[PDB]
């Protein structure tokens, strides 16, 4: 991390996560504990919402945060209205609870067995050591992470047409998108009118072009080191690299907050909720057009308004890190 | 706009009372002349002229022309009284010239007071109008 | 700036924008953030107007000023003038919001990451450094900006001739201007009746003649610097170059206020509102032809009366800055009254 | 400028305009700003009263003075003496107002950038440096100004004959005049009935005869210096030449106040109003014939009764400066009444 005008800062108990920023072993252990808590949140709150799910009522009024996402992928949906099966939603949250214990096992593994710095040990273990000033291994980490997100977008391509189908909100009996709209001219013009989607062949075809770009750039960052022009304009520091991802996540969060309240095809109001509108003013928040029965907010309202505030606090959290990485103030 | 002030020509209270206006002087048509002169003003519900002093030039003769005519005369009285008091102060006996006014010196100052605003601006610019605070008798705080 | 008598003068927080007049790096950072704030207004208020747009009423009376400019281009109507598609209004405000984030990036780049003075940089950062005493570098900046303005005027006439055409009010439909104007006798005669133009074909050939002129002046200012004709008659101070641009944009703002009051073709009446008689009172203004309910002034009257007051005060700011550049300290007036 | 022998007269703020009377560059700057303020009033108040103009009513009763001036020249007038075009009043009111901005810029140029004294300047400004006690330089200034006044009177004759047409108050139409008078006897006969000419073809021919006289007079003043008899009988001080100008423009004010009130040709009654009766009270004033109520004073009673007072108070201003130029100290009044 960026030490403020010196070499080593002895951080206090309040800023306790600034202490291990130069430690490679504790960097792995803290980050896979975040993924353990993310897989626990994906797993335990899947089963939490099953226990509070009434299929007679509307699914949007019960605050389902993970069930309409699983209904969008098509794990056991019904064309006659309400979702029929429950065990596909049960096994997905049970798998994430298993993977949270596996990721939680790796949280304590690199905490205690591994040292704080991954250079004391050897034997194909010193290769998994990174330094914030060294560009070569950071391109290896970025190249390998983009290979999984390239495969993650390819896994949706495997799911849509080799391993199942995708729920289409118009036909209501999936679509099973086999050959999508693979047009480079369509996806280039879709930079602006992305608020509403009319066909999911653009979604499956968009994930083809995103995934091939991600696996194309993933294998590119593996082969070559970072260039000198990227070293010149971008600071290669601990807080600087954090500021680059915190800017992109907050950019992704603001898009995800806007895409929740305005989309009706990949976010169908059958089980997500009716769409919303942006209420500008002192607090820009998304307010429900639909009238909830007794002082409630729907799932689309809860997803959009939380992700707007979380990306805003990431935006202000990026300003605390980017001004510190440049050494401008505080 | 004065929506509660009708003009006196169209005010029925004034129109029923202007026919009984008394004569203030020896002229037997003094009340008739006052009835025509006060018709151009603004009247209230009781038919009497209500004057407007806010600064409108339609009602400039209500206050502004009285203001210009007064301040010229009152400036004249103040300026010739100040200039006579300065002139007799330089004499051997300034005290006796106030209870026994030098009348030819007083008439000389009083006829010269028609150019008081030009003399007041010039004396303010010369510093002889306003005395400095260090040169004035002062209370012991 | 001016540096009255002695140099190394300091400015307070109410005049703190004048401190970076000699700093080239911070001069970029303030101006690009102005273009970031300008493109943010061009994008967010395109979204603000389309959220408040109702197609039942007319275009001008609702208080929307941005979308009539795009409808004049032919990007809001297909037939009738009712404005039936809001998709080309969405692509413009989203692009200007993207470009404002790009211009917001480089502006904060030049005030925190890049140095505040470009004279300490090496490579292309030394070639971008400028000072307010070198006319050769100021001719490089002016010549390259004049190339961009000439390309901007050519892209309007290029779109009007080959990429869709403009909205012609006398036929109420979009049309191609594939036969342009190439005789400069009619442009020279348009100095008098410039604002009473009733020809879309003559307007496009004007921008062809304008756009070919500002690239001619753009090329001329690059390969030839300012010389002894221009150095002796024009001051080259920090506020002197600002003063010429202040009156230069006030002259443009006075024409644009007058062109937004009597024109019917580049400002169609069904998009902006009816043309206005030129009134004058304590100050000049362009009053409405008819009194709309709850005194809602039309978008044509909101554009013309605001651009008149902006151009008057920018003329007054030109007078403040030209007096400050020439050497008047605004304190000799009080010292003469003594 | 009269200094009463004292070379170091400081002057107060109320007489602060006397400080630049010996400074040639600052003399230009105040006068050009006066022409900036004069052309601004010709421009802004043409546009002020075209907004206040009601075409149904007569413009005389509305209280407008600049639109009847342009309507008498023949702009915006149809076949019945009405007003149908608001555009030529807008163009001329714009042209005067833009030219005031050029003059307002050139006055600030001669205040700030140009030197206070033009003897310091090298080039053509050294030739423009005038001193008050140089009669040869002043006739060059006077002769060039007589050329533009002669060109202005020929332009009005040019506007009536060729570039448009004047208004005919007898036939209530805009008439292009053709072939005005050339005999000098009728213009010499117009010294008596100058205010009752009632003829366009003699008004233009009179303007031809004074346009050729002013240009020929400006030829004589540029080429020939003052001979010496005028130096003996007329003073050549700064306040002396101002005294002759204030006296000369007071006589022009008294004529134009009288010519506005009684003449119907150059001041038509459907543009201005009925010809005013020459009344007199505690002051001379030309009163309304028709006597429109509610303090109307229908726009010829404003032109004539302002150009008499402004001529009277320039006649008083001519007397203030000619007394100053001849050597009256004006403080000797105060010592006359002293003991
Ligand atoms: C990608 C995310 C990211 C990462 C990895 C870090 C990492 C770092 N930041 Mg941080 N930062 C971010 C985002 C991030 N930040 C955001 C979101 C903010 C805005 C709030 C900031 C603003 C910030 C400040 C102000 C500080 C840092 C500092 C730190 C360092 C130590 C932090 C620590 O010990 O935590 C300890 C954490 C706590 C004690 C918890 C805070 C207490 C709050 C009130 C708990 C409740 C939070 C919230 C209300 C809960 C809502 C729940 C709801 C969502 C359901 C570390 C290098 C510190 C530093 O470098 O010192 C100069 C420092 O002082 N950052
Ligand atoms: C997502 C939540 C989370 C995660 C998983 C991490 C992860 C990490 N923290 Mg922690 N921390 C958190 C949030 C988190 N923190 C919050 C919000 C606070 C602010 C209240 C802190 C404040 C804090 C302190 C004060 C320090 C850590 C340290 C550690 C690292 C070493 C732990 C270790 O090896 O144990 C065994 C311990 C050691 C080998 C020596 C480390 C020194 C002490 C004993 C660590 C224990 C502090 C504290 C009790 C940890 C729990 C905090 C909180 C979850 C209750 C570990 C990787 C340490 C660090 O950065 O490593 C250098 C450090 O000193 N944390
Ligand atoms: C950030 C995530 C991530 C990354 C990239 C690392 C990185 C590393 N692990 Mg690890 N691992 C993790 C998560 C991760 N682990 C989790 C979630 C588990 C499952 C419980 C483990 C359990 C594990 C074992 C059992 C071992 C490694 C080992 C290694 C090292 C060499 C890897 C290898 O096979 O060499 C080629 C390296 C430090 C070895 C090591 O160095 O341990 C300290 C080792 O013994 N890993
Ligand atoms: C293109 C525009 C331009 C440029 C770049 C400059 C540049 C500058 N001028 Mg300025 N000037 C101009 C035009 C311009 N001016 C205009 C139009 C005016 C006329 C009003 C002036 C009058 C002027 C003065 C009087 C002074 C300068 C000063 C300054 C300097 C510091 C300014 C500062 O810190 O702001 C500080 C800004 C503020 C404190 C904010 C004030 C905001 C007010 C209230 C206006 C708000 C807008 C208003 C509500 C209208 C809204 C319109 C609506 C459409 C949104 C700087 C060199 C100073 C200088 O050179 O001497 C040191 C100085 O004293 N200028
Ligand atoms: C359109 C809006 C606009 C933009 C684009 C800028 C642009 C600029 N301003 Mg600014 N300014 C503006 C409006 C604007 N201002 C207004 C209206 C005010 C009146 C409140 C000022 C008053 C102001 C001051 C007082 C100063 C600037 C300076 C700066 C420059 C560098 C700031 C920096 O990094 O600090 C680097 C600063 C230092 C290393 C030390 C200076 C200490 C001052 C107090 C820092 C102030 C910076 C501040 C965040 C700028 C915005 C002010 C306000 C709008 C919040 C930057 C190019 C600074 C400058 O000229 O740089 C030398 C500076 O001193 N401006
Ligand atoms: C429009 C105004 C403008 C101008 C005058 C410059 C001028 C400059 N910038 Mg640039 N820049 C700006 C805005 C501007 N930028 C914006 C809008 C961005 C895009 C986000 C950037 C991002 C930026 C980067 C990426 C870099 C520069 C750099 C440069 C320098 C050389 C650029 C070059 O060779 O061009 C061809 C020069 C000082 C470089 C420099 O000198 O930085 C220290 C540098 O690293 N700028
Ligand atoms: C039609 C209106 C008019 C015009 C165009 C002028 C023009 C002139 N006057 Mg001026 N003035 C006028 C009205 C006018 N006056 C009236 C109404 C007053 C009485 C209040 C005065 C009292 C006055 C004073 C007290 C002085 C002038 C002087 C000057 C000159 C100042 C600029 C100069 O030479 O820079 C160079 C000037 C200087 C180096 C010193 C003077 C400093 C400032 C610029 C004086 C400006 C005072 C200002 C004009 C008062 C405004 C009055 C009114 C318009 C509101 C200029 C040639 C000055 C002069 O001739 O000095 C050489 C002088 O001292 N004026
Ligand atoms: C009608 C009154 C008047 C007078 C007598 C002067 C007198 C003069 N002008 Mg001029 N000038 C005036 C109005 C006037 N100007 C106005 C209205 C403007 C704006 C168009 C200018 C702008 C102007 C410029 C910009 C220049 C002069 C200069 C000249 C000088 C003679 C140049 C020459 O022979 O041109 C042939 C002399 C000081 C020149 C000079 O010597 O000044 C430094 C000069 O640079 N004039
Ligand atoms: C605006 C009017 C104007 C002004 C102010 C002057 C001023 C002057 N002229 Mg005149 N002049 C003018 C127009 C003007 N002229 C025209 C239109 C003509 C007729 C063609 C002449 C032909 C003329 C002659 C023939 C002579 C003068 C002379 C004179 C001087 C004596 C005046 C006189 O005869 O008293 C009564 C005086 C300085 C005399 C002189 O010596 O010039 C200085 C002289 O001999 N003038
Ligand atoms: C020298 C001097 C002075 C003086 C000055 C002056 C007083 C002048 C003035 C000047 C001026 C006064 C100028 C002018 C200007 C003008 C303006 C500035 C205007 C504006 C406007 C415009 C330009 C336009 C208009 C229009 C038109 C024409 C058409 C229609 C539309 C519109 C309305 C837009 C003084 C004393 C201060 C001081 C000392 C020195």
């Amino acid at each position: 991390m960026q030490t403020y005008g010196n070499d080593t800062v002895q951080y206090e108990w309040w800023a306790g996560n600034a202490r291990f920023a130069d430690q490679s072993g504790l960097f792995i252990a803290a980050h896979v504990a975040q993924a353990a808590l993310t897989a626990f949140w994906a797993g335990a709150f899947t089963l939490f919402e099953i226990s509070r799910f009434d299929p007679t009522q509307a699914m949007g009024d019960q605050g389902l945060i993970l069930l309409p996402h699983l209904a969008t992928l098509g794990w056991g949906v019904g064309d006659g209205g309400q979702i029929v099966d429950t065990y596909p939603y049960f096994v997905i949250g049970s798998i994430h609870l298993i993977a949270s214990a596996v990721l939680g096992a790796g949280a304590l593994f690199h905490t205690l067995r591994a040292p704080a710095d991954l250079s004391t040990l050897k034997g194909q273990g010193k290769k998994f050591h990174f330094t914030w000033e060294n560009p070569q291994q950071l391109g290896i980490i970025l190249g390998h992470h983009l290979l999984f997100l390239g495969a993650g977008a390819l896994l949706l391509a495997g799911k849509a047409m080799y391993w199942g189908g995708l729920y289409d909100a118009t036909t209501q009996t999936v679509r099973l998108v086999s050959q999508p709209t693979l047009d480079p001219l369509v996806i280039y013009g879709y930079q602006t009118h992305f608020a509403s989607i009319s066909s999911l062949e653009d979604l499956v075809g968009g994930h083809i072009f995103v995934g091939f770009l991600l696996i194309g750039g993933g294998i590119w960052h593996i082969l070559v080191p970072p260039l000198g022009w990227a070293k010149k304009v971008l600071l290669f520091s601990g807080e600087a690299i954090l500021s680059y991802s915190l800017g992109g996540i907050a950019l992704a969060g603001f898009v995800a907050a806007y895409f929740c309240a305005v989309n009706t095809l990949a976010y169908p109001p059958e089980f997500y909720g009716p769409p919303l509108a942006i209420k500008l003013g002192i607090f820009p928040y998304f307010a429900d057009t639909v009238e909830l029965p007794m002082h409630a907010h729907t799932s689309r309202a809860w997803l959009a308004n939380a992700h707007f505030f979380l990306a805003f606090f990431f935006l202000q959290g990026h300003l605390w890190h980017a001004l510190r990485a440049l050494g401008f103030d505080f | 706009d004065f929506a509660n002030l009708t003009p006196c020509s169209e005010n029925p209270a004034y129109l029923a009372k202007s026919k009984n206006f008394l004569n203030t002087t020896n002229d037997p048509n003094s009340g008739k002349i006052r009835a025509e002169r006060y018709a151009s003003a603004l009247c209230g519900p009781e038919g009497y002229p209500h004057l407007i002093v806010d600064g409108r030039f339609t009602h400039a003769g209500d206050f502004l022309i009285p203001s210009i005519l007064f301040l010229y005369i009152a400036g004249w009285i103040g300026w010739v009284g100040r200039s006579y008091l300065i002139e007799i102060r330089e004499s051997k006996n300034p005290e006796m010239q106030e209870v026994v006014i030098n009348v030819p010196l007083a008439i000389k100052k009083m006829l010269g007071g028609f150019l008081w605003p030009l003399a007041a601006v010039g004396e303010y610019t010369s510093g002889k109008l306003v005395m400095k605070d260090s040169e004035i008798p002062t209370s012991p705080r």
